[PDB]
């Protein structure tokens, strides 16, 4: 069934599962034509497929050439997402295949179910959580590899860096969703928070800065402030 | 003109014969139904006055045998039976005819309703959906489940309709996932028509039989089958033109005959709105769309 606040700890048990977010698969800029009509220009996109227990991120880069000559691209994007997720599952050894795939948008349910008919025992589930994975393209290293791609490519990351050496996967996911929610609500401010102090750097093999335990508590507090504010600045409260 | 005689009517019952019905009182001198048109299947059906639970009945074709009804006080129902002795049966029917103890099948000469509802329905196909090979007629009731319902429990008492499932390997060619899901023409024309049903007449026959079981017995799984068979055609971009024209006629007469007060439970809002307004065939069912809009605009 659907994944919600009530069954949240299920994400961190030992049954392999993946979140799939398709919100950055089909990306466009909207512009005027010489004749004054409007047109779109696609830019490279990505499927965000994340194991929330381990942090493993399978970032499938969607190169704009996949849309060439195709119609109804927003519908096709859901099916292309499901095709790529099914291909990923088939590429993994049996003992690494997920028992459940949780889609962040309900419109992905039928495309993924149809593509996964060969895997009757993999449950395809929606969620009632409003997860902020669309903000993944605000992580500089992820945006950079997507924008530089000249062909379809899969790139593997650990979205938790080395956090699991010191914190649990529940705590790591909570930090990740807080950071992403902040980046989604006010990207400029969130990024200022994360980089303001130049003595804290991002390792070459990491996505986020090398904060101490104490600095993460401060950072996390700054992100919560940002989110509540914007929630005021927005609703005036 | 054929006759379905009755040994007696010991319990008060509403008896249906095709789209007609009449009330029979407990121990009323009723001895059956005469003047039944030859050339069609027929259904004789029953609802007891004391237990409107379980509508039940029998599909038959009088060309296949001499059939009669006798109430069984042990099993508590009117049972159809076959009399192998033709002279004895003709003699009994003649005696009852002379004593005017039979109702006449009350067909209006201008009226093609029953033909139109059973055009493609064949007794041999009914007997494959309802498996009871020792009898030439077929029992159906309100509670019988379908093979597909059982998969999701007694197999001998099941309705063996052709399983249709839009999210199944049968329906979806590997590598054509999006194409086959959004345009079901492959599944309709190759899998179902060429492969399973063999021709559109057999497909329409099963569609018509499912509707009739839904209408006359409130059989829920039959309603599901009827709607699935409609949706499979409407969700196919490529359908033979003669099938679309025939489907429009089939559905028109089904909607025309449906009791106005049963539309709430026997019509699926999603399927009908999709079929008439969103599907590939939204502009191909003119007669059905017109009768639906004038008789059940609320559903739409
Ligand atoms: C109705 C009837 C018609 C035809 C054949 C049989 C055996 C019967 N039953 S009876 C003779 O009443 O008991």
């Amino acid at each position: 069934g659907a994944m919600n606040s009530s069954n949240y700890a299920e994400l961190f048990n030992n049954d392999i599962k993946l979140f799939v977010d398709d919100t950055n698969v089909y990306r466009v800029t909207v512009h005027k034509t010489f004749e004054g009509n409007v047109a779109t220009k696609a830019i490279n996109g990505c499927i965000f497929t994340l194991n929330p227990k381990t942090g493993h991120l399978f970032l499938k880069i969607i190169h704009t050439s996949v849309w060439a000559g195709q119609k109804r691209l927003s519908q096709l994007a859901k099916w292309k997402t499901a095709e790529e997720v099914s291909a990923l599952v088939r590429s993994l050894p049996k003992e690494e295949q997920p028992k459940q795939i949780i889609v962040t948008r309900k419109a992905m349910l039928d495309p993924l179910e149809v593509h996964m008919l060969d895997f009757p025992n993999i449950a395809i589930r929606p969620t009632e959580l409003r997860l902020p994975f669309s903000a993944a393209m605000s992580i500089d290293k992820l945006s950079d590899v997507v924008m530089k791609a000249t062909e379809p490519q899969m790139v593997l990351f650990n979205i938790y860096d080395d956090w699991l050496d010191r914190i649990s996967s529940y705590t790591a996911f909570s930090r990740l969703t807080l950071l992403l929610r902040a980046l989604k609500t006010n990207e400029e401010s969130a990024k200022m928070i994360l980089l303001s102090d130049p003595t804290i750097t991002i390792k070459s093999y990491h996505l986020w800065p090398s904060f101490t335990d104490e600095q993460w508590i401060t950072i996390e507090s700054q992100m919560r402030d940002l989110i509540l504010t914007e929630y005021g600045r927005k609703y005036n409260v | 003109m054929n006759t379905v005689p009755f040994t007696s009517a010991p319990i008060e019952v509403t008896i249906g014969i095709d789209q007609y019905s009449f009330n029979v009182k407990e121990n009323q001198p009723f001895h059956g139904i005469k003047d039944i048109p030859i050339g069609h299947v027929h259904v004789i059906h029953f609802q007891h006055a004391d237990n409107s639970s379980m509508r039940y009945g029998y599909w038959f074709d009088c060309r296949m045998g001499n059939f009669y009804i006798q109430y069984d006080p042990k099993d508590g129902l009117y049972k159809m039976m076959e009399e192998r002795d033709g002279a004895k049966f003709e003699n009994i029917v003649h005696n009852f005819k002379e004593r005017q103890m039979m109702v006449s099948y009350p067909k209006i000469d201008e009226d093609d309703t029953w033909y139109n509802l059973t055009e493609f329905v064949q007794m041999d196909k009914i007997r494959k959906i309802v498996r009871k090979d020792e009898n030439q007629f077929s029992y159906v009731d309100s509670s019988m489940t379908t093979v597909q319902e059982n998969e999701l429990s007694d197999p001998a008492h099941s309705l063996n309709y052709t399983v249709i499932n839009f999210k199944s390997r049968e329906a979806i060619r590997p590598g054509h996932e999006m194409e086959d899901f959004l345009d079901k023409s492959y599944y309709l024309n190759t899998v179902m028509l060429q492969g399973i049903f063999k021709n559109s007449s057999n497909y329409f026959g099963e569609l018509q039989f499912a509707f009739l079981n839904a209408m006359f017995f409130g059989n829920y799984g039959s309603s599901l089958q009827w709607h699935a068979m409609i949706e499979l055609i409407c969700s196919s971009a490529t359908v033979p033109k003669h099938m679309l024209d025939k489907l429009d006629e089939i559905l028109y007469y089904q909607i025309k005959t449906l009791p106005e007060q049963y539309s709430d439970i026997l019509l699926n809002e999603r399927v009908w709105n999709i079929c008439l307004y969103s599907s590939f065939q939204k502009n191909s069912l003119h007669n059905t769309e017109k009768i639906m809009e004038n008789k059940y605009p609320e559903l739409l």
